[PDB]
Protein backbone atom coordinates (compact mmCIF):
# COMPACT_ATOMS: atom_id res chain seq x y z
CA UNK A 1 0.00 0.00 0.00
CA UNK A 2 2.53 2.58 1.15
CA UNK A 3 5.09 3.23 -1.57
CA UNK A 4 8.26 2.29 0.29
CA UNK A 5 11.90 2.52 -0.78
CA UNK A 6 12.15 -0.84 -2.51
CA UNK A 7 15.72 -1.06 -3.74
CA UNK A 8 17.23 -2.88 -6.68
CA UNK A 9 20.98 -3.26 -7.15
CA UNK A 10 23.39 -5.23 -9.29
CA UNK A 11 26.14 -7.07 -7.46
CA UNK A 12 29.43 -7.94 -9.20
CA UNK A 13 30.61 -11.55 -8.85
CA UNK A 14 27.65 -13.99 -8.65
CA UNK A 15 28.72 -15.85 -5.51
CA UNK A 16 25.15 -16.92 -4.83
CA UNK A 17 24.32 -18.75 -8.04
CA UNK A 18 21.75 -21.53 -7.41
CA UNK A 19 22.05 -24.89 -9.11
CA UNK B 1 11.12 -11.09 23.11
CA UNK B 2 14.77 -10.10 23.47
CA UNK B 3 15.69 -9.09 19.93
CA UNK B 4 12.96 -6.52 19.23
CA UNK B 5 13.16 -5.29 22.81
CA UNK B 6 16.79 -4.38 22.20
CA UNK B 7 16.56 -3.53 18.50
CA UNK B 8 13.65 -1.17 17.82
CA UNK B 9 12.13 -1.14 14.30
CA UNK B 10 13.42 1.28 11.68
CA UNK B 11 11.02 4.09 10.80
CA UNK B 12 10.39 5.11 7.18
CA UNK B 13 13.10 7.78 7.36
CA UNK B 14 15.51 5.15 8.67
CA UNK B 15 14.58 2.71 5.92
CA UNK B 16 15.19 5.47 3.37
CA UNK B 17 18.53 6.18 5.03
CA UNK B 18 19.46 2.50 4.85
CA UNK B 19 18.39 2.48 1.22
CA UNK B 20 20.76 5.40 0.69
CA UNK B 21 23.71 3.96 2.64
CA UNK B 22 23.41 0.61 0.84
CA UNK B 23 23.42 2.53 -2.43
CA UNK B 24 26.63 4.31 -1.39
CA UNK B 25 28.23 0.94 -0.71
CA UNK B 26 30.45 -0.60 -3.42
CA UNK B 27 30.29 -4.12 -4.86
CA UNK B 28 32.68 -5.54 -2.25
CA UNK B 29 30.60 -4.54 0.73
CA UNK B 30 27.35 -5.24 -1.12
CA UNK B 31 28.42 -8.87 -0.85
CA UNK B 32 28.18 -8.64 2.91
CA UNK B 33 24.92 -6.69 2.70
CA UNK B 34 23.22 -9.28 0.50
CA UNK B 35 24.75 -11.93 2.75
CA UNK B 36 23.08 -10.39 5.79
CA UNK B 37 19.80 -9.98 3.93
CA UNK B 38 19.85 -13.45 2.39
CA UNK B 39 21.02 -15.21 5.57
CA UNK B 40 18.39 -13.50 7.72
CA UNK B 41 15.79 -13.92 5.01
CA UNK B 42 16.00 -17.55 3.71
CA UNK B 43 12.94 -16.81 1.58
CA UNK B 44 15.08 -14.36 -0.37
CA UNK B 45 17.57 -17.10 -1.26
CA UNK B 46 16.71 -16.48 -4.92
CA UNK B 47 18.33 -13.05 -4.91
CA UNK B 48 19.89 -13.17 -8.36
CA UNK B 49 23.07 -11.02 -8.35
CA UNK B 50 21.83 -9.41 -11.59
CA UNK B 51 18.56 -8.35 -9.91
CA UNK B 52 18.73 -8.09 -6.12
CA UNK B 53 15.67 -6.50 -4.56
CA UNK B 54 15.65 -5.01 -1.09
CA UNK B 55 12.21 -5.11 0.48
CA UNK B 56 12.67 -3.70 3.97
CA UNK B 57 9.03 -4.46 4.74
CA UNK B 58 9.75 -8.17 5.07
CA UNK B 59 13.18 -7.57 6.61
CA UNK B 60 13.04 -8.15 10.36
CA UNK B 61 14.44 -5.37 12.66
CA UNK B 62 17.23 -7.90 13.19
CA UNK B 63 18.36 -7.65 9.57
CA UNK B 64 17.67 -3.94 9.42
CA UNK B 65 19.83 -3.40 12.51
CA UNK B 66 22.71 -5.62 11.35
CA UNK B 67 22.57 -4.00 7.92
CA UNK B 68 22.60 -0.48 9.35
CA UNK B 69 25.38 -1.53 11.75
CA UNK B 70 27.45 -2.67 8.80
CA UNK B 71 26.71 0.08 6.27
CA UNK B 72 27.56 2.71 8.86
CA UNK B 73 30.77 0.96 9.86
CA UNK B 74 31.76 1.15 6.20
CA UNK B 75 30.51 4.57 5.06
CA UNK B 76 30.98 6.53 8.28
CA UNK B 77 34.57 5.32 8.33
CA UNK B 78 35.13 5.36 4.57
CA UNK B 79 32.65 7.49 2.62
CA UNK B 80 34.53 6.40 -0.49
CA UNK B 81 35.85 2.81 -0.15
CA UNK B 82 36.76 3.11 -3.82
CA UNK B 83 38.85 5.77 -5.51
Amino acid sequence: NLQSSIVKFKKPLPLTQPG
Amino acid sequence: SEEEDKCKPMSYEEKRQLSLDINKLPGEKLGRVVHIIQSREPSLKNSNPDEIEIDFETLKPSTLRELERYVTSCLRKKRKPQA
